[PDB]
């Protein structure tokens, strides 16, 4: 718990000194192992959103309560990359690591469902 | 409440010529209680007490897009929300001039109708990704994302000079939130409002196979108000309005403005736009 | 023929830009969306194949 | 006067982080820069030949646009920028000689956004070099490759000609057609060998040579002196790039 | 608008070509020799006695004063013998070489590299892959390997 | 022979640089020359607004151009 | 009247919000269509300039009465694109866009005989 | 001590409640008179006086990295040197997170070893060098 | 002793400004003009430094106690490039172009006797 939340903290220094940066030059300017940590602290970023019941009024979306191993074991794997096949978008606003799959899983639906509506779209007009 | 910073400078005015002591901003210090005692008595009342109610929209003027002045900070502590209005988006053009990344509202869905839950959930969504997009120059005019047009869409029927109906909002974002206006341009979008709330095309073209669901009669406001737009009765004749209204727009009005080359035919049609925004 | 330059008028271009959101920001925005479509892509392959 | 201080504390820290991060920009800049001066002590002798081929007298834009049916420009741009009035005025030139019957395939990510929106139709493509390796000839050649596409006439490549590492100005390479080029080389191999323009050197010795030459290996000639130009027009204006960097960072900084 | 701001230099001037004098006078005693790979040269008009060169025609040499001619260069190596008596041999990829009555030898070429740097035990192995190559029916392979062992098999007879 | 194969004579002198690098003895000259030989580039054109490949012609040197 | 002011206003708070920019990098690092409203803001910019009959002392100059329908038209005009050919130095000091034209055809003449001035100069040197 | 800005604010209460005059950041003119009464009283004595010695590691919280603030300045003003800790630094991974261009110590060798004066001569041209470096290198 | 300061006072800004040319550039893009300066400038700046009686126990080094006619006749002859001959470094840490003299005889006896002693131990191996 203590390493991979130091790793965290020095992670997200990085991923400031890194926006300081790519303000300047670009994302193309940074090695690929930079863009890594990039992209893991800019998901550690959006994953540590959630929703709360309280917010039910305003979120319009159920809170969900999350246990310490299941806010351990998710943090740990996107801090070593377990998980960076699966998208960013995916982490915004859930909960545990179970509702992660199943969201980018709706929205490879999702997406799909447009590409069809597309094709669909090109071949009658 | 016009403006409550000339009743801070008239309570300064009494209590330092009353010789009471100073405090930061040379004002008595209590300033903050005595907004306190001015707007903590607007409440919604108890139904034993009538279920009588009474909203407060008090004003603030604020020098250089500020919010760390005493004042602003000691009403912005008592108040719900705020409706910040921003000079460099007044002189930007845009009217209201509203900030959204510092307005907010408190109280939410609870507030608002049953017709506008289900808008509002989707226009906070929306906004928000358009937030993190319209930064970007243009380039993929083609490419441009389904929120990258309907954002800017959105932001176009937000530009207005007077009140709009509830009626005549929620059928003009409905259109927007569903994409059925995503061929037009920009630039035609409170046009488009402007036939879709005064002049009816499918009513003028002959194109009348909806039973009820007309923008003519103005007492649909209520129904929507109360069934909500995701229902059974409303949803059907809702689009076999809006994709005619749409494609009868597409082909007669589309095409003519696109077709205008003249200096004066296309200063015509620009104050008629400007015309139409402020009006709409 | 010389630019057509996006404005407010109906002649000039549409501009879907926005004074409220931030430039700075907008590179990282963009690195963001361009991963998340080749990511969407490549699950829609795994899940199709 | 909270937020007013806050804001400079952050204006300051902001130019700050920028001051050095532009420093940075320059310090990679000489570190690409002096592997390139190499090629300044190297340089100006790889078409000291090809000059007496690919050179005639100056000729008027009005009597080439009536003679021709189709032109071609080649404008060489870059890929990153702070380069400075470069590509800016490498546009500049384009639209003071414009014309109907023109084409443009230009070099680098920084004619993409500007030849499309200013020059509509004429603007086909571009070629992108990732300069993590140097030029090559199959690169120019795959330029040439790309030219191959169009029956263009008369090929005006465009770019940077480092005078000096405070001059870097226009330059042209005004590359004829082969078809044109060979009677151009029967008619003044015939004819008594008089130089038609000041500066110019003779070649009647060669264009009588070439024409002594087979069909196959004078393409070939023609395609590899192309190819060189094409090469060094790149390189000097890979130079030119590294030049007018330091200069427009040290003026930002 | 203003008339044409710009004005830019034509870059072929910036060199400095030879005169082809059809000659009044006698024949130096040795050849001006310049080489040139892609941009760089490697000799920039050297005195040379003499030059050995191989072309689709076969193999030529050239002296002071030889006929202005001018060819193809088969992929090969390439003999240099300056005045000392010394020499110095140069493996080349193609290129044309031209060759002025008045005794300057400008050539030019896509790569030349010494033979000193180049070694038959890694060329070795390439040789049976450029044997594979060519007996492997398919278009896009035989001709590379007909091409490679094309350029091998002067380099396999000049090492040894 | 390769003529007719429908390459050029510059893929083909290019063919025969690429063989030369590969061959030649490690050291500075084939630092300086696995750059005059590795292929990196690419083609692209702009779209409406979006950037495409012009797959026409290859950087590949086996392909052939059509 | 409004709507020309209105736009007028827009494109300098756009101009302003581009100074940022140039005053670091320069034009040249800007889009093609920033850097268009850059070169007419700028001309709108001078334009504004004017001289009174009260500063003839420092201008050097006579002072003009510029009628509202005179106004409005030169506004449009340098709004809609109608005149772009006319460089920035014209609409500085001028009032009304004969007086510009004016200015523009005496700088014209100037700096033609200025260019066969060298000219002469070169062949006599 | 663990701190003298809180000594300060104390001071400060006392002063004003005390009715005394005011002045920079509503502290009195003789609060640097206040630590220079205690921090000078550190001292390494004399080999008439015991030859004994009192060290003194007075601790001072900035706010937002402020070094104009007037106590910070005071006891700058006051002591033999200074060691500045970072947060931009201690979150990223470096702990203790000093910065070594603004702590300074005028006592620079004669504190030190024999064999500590080349180690740290050492790492001070080995420093200064990998900030010129490092500073100029880029993220990747 | 006006003229002569101001002098050296532009020749370090000149050679500060060629520095700065230096460490883009090279010493070697300069011309031969640029170079005479930069070597004064250098040679200058290495006469700045002077002992010091203060410390001439500790360290023990003399010191010297120069007047203020002989330094500006010094200075106008480094000025005057009538003293170009001597080296750069003959000038570090001395006192008047009367006495750096010595150091550099000094310098040119040590490096003719380990000529004359690396010469010797070649030739009697």
């Amino acid at each position: 718990h203590y390493n991979v939340a130091m790793d965290i903290v020095e992670m997200l220094t990085k991923y400031k000194e890194l926006q300081d940066i790519i303000a300047v030059l670009g994302i193309d300017e940074l090695s690929e192992e930079d863009k890594l940590i990039v992209d893991r602290a800019r998901k550690v970023a959006k994953f540590m959103s959630q929703p709360f019941a309280v917010a039910e009024v305003f979120t319009g979306m159920k809170g969900y309560y999350v246990q310490l191993e299941d806010c351990v074991s998710d943090f740990g794997s996107l801090l070593m990359g377990q998980c960076d096949n699966i998208p960013e978008m995916a982490f915004y606003m859930v909960g545990g690591l179970d509702s992660v799959k199943e969201k980018a899983a709706k929205m490879a639906a999702e997406a799909a469902a447009m590409r069809e509506r597309a094709r669909k779209a090109a071949e009658a007009k | 409440y016009d403006d409550l910073s000339k009743q801070a400078v008239s309570y300064r005015q009494i209590s330092l010529l009353l010789r009471r002591p100073p405090g930061r901003e040379a004002y008595p210090g209590d300033v903050f209680y005595l907004h306190s005692r001015l707007l903590e008595r607007s409440a919604m009342m108890s139904p034993q007490k009538g279920s009588g109610s009474l909203t407060s929209l008090p004003i603030v003027e604020t020098l250089s897009n500020d919010v760390t002045a005493y004042i602003v900070t000691n009403v912005i502590s008592i108040t719900d929300g705020q409706i910040y209005l921003d000079a460099k988006l007044f002189t930007g053009g845009q009217r209201p001039a509203v900030n959204i990344g510092l307005s907010v509202s408190r109280v939410g869905s609870s507030a608002q109708n049953k017709a506008m839950k289900k808008v509002g959930g989707a226009l906070k969504m929306l906004m928000g990704e358009y937030r993190k997009m319209a930064g970007e120059q243009t380039s993929g005019s083609q490419n441009v994302s389904p929120v990258m047009i309907r954002g800017a869409r959105c932001l176009q029927l937000f530009n207005q000079k007077g009140p709009s109906y509830f009626m005549d909002a929620i059928v003009a974002l409905y259109a927007v939130t569903n994409g059925y206006m995503d061929d037009v341009k920009l630039q035609y979008s409170k046009f488009y409002e402007f036939l879709l709330l005064n002049k009816d095309l499918p009513v003028l073209y002959g194109q009348v196979n909806n039973k009820y669901f007309y923008m003519y009669n103005k007492n649909l406001n209520y129904f929507i108000r109360y069934f909500g737009l995701n229902h059974e009765i409303l949803e059907p004749e809702l689009k076999k309005y809006i994709e005619i209204h749409t494609n009868l727009f597409l082909d007669n009005y589309q095409s003519r403005m696109n077709e205008l080359k003249s200096d004066e035919d296309l200063v015509q049609l620009k104050n008629l736009l400007y015309a139409c925004k402020r009006t709409v | 023929n010389k630019v057509k330059v996006p404005g407010r008028k109906p002649q000039d271009e549409e501009d879907l830009t926005w004074a409220e959101a931030d430039r700075k920001l907008t590179p990282e925005e963009r690195y963001a969306r361009d991963k998340q479509m080749a990511l969407l892509d490549k699950m829609t392959s795994q899940v199709e194949e | 006067g909270g937020g007013t201080i806050r804001f400079w504390r952050e204006k300051l820290e902001g130019y700050k982080k920028y001051h050095q991060i532009v420093k940075t920009i320059k310090m990679v800049t000489l570190a690409k820069y002096r592997q390139t001066v190499v090629r300044t002590r190297v340089r100006d002798q790889t078409l000291r030949y090809t000059r007496k081929a690919l050179d005639a007298k100056t000729q008027d834009d009005q009597e080439v646009i009536e003679k021709s049916e189709c032109l071609l420009y080649v404008p060489i741009t870059t890929n990153r920028g702070s380069c400075g009035a470069l590509n800016t005025n490498m546009v500049r030139y384009l639209q003071e000689v414009e014309n109907p019957k023109m084409t443009i395939i230009s070099v680098g990510k920084k004619a993409l956004d500007a030849m499309t929106k200013v020059f509509q139709d004429t603007y086909r493509r571009t070629i992108l070099n990732d300069m993590k390796q140097a030029m090559s000839f199959q690169f120019a050649a795959y330029v040439l490759e790309h030219m191959n596409t169009v029956p263009w006439d008369r090929a005006q490549i465009v770019y940077n000609r480092y005078h000096g590492a405070a001059s870097q100005k226009l330059a042209i390479f005004n590359l004829p057609k082969f078809e044109d080029w060979k009677q151009k080389l029967e008619e003044d191999s015939a004819g008594d060998g008089k130089i038609e323009e000041d500066g110019l050197l003779q070649s009647l010795p060669m264009k009588t040579a070439l024409g002594e030459l087979e069909e196959t290996a004078v393409e070939d000639f023609y395609n590899f002196h192309s190819c060189l130009a094409v090469l060094n027009a790149v390189s000097e204006n890979e130079l030119s790039e590294y030049a007018a960097r330091i200069v427009a960072v040290e003026n930002q900084l | 608008q203003d008339p044409r701001k710009f004005f830019p230099d034509n870059g072929f001037r910036f060199f400095d070509g030879p005169e082809d004098s059809f000659g009044d006078g006698n024949i130096p005693a040795q050849i001006i020799l310049t080489l040139t790979r892609q941009d760089e040269f490697i000799l920039k008009q050297e005195p040379v006695a003499a030059i050995t060169i191989r072309t689709n025609e076969g193999e030529m040499g050239v002296l002071a004063g030889h006929e202005y001619t001018v060819q193809q260069l088969a992929p090969g190596i390439l003999e240099v013998e300056y005045e000392g008596g010394k020499k110095d041999q140069y493996v080349i990829s193609g290129g044309f070489a031209h060759v002025n009555d008045t005794g300057v030898v400008d050539i030019n070429t896509v790569e030349a590299v010494p033979l000193e740097e180049i070694d038959h035990e890694k060329l070795a192995k390439a040789l049976e892959e450029a044997r594979a190559k060519s007996q492997s029916p398919d278009e896009a392979v035989r001709i590379q390997g007909e091409i490679a062992l094309e350029i091998f098999e002067p380099l396999e007879a000049a090492l040894h | 022979s390769w003529r007719d194969a429908g390459i050029s004579y510059l893929r083909y002198l290019s063919i025969v640089t690429r063989c030369i690098h590969e061959v030649q003895k490690e050291g500075p000259l084939l630092t300086k020359n696995v750059r005059f030989s590795t292929i990196g580039w690419k083609s692209l054109y702009l779209d409406h607004g979006a950037t495409k490949e012009y797959t026409a012609i290859p950087a590949e040197l086996e392909k052939i151009p059509e």
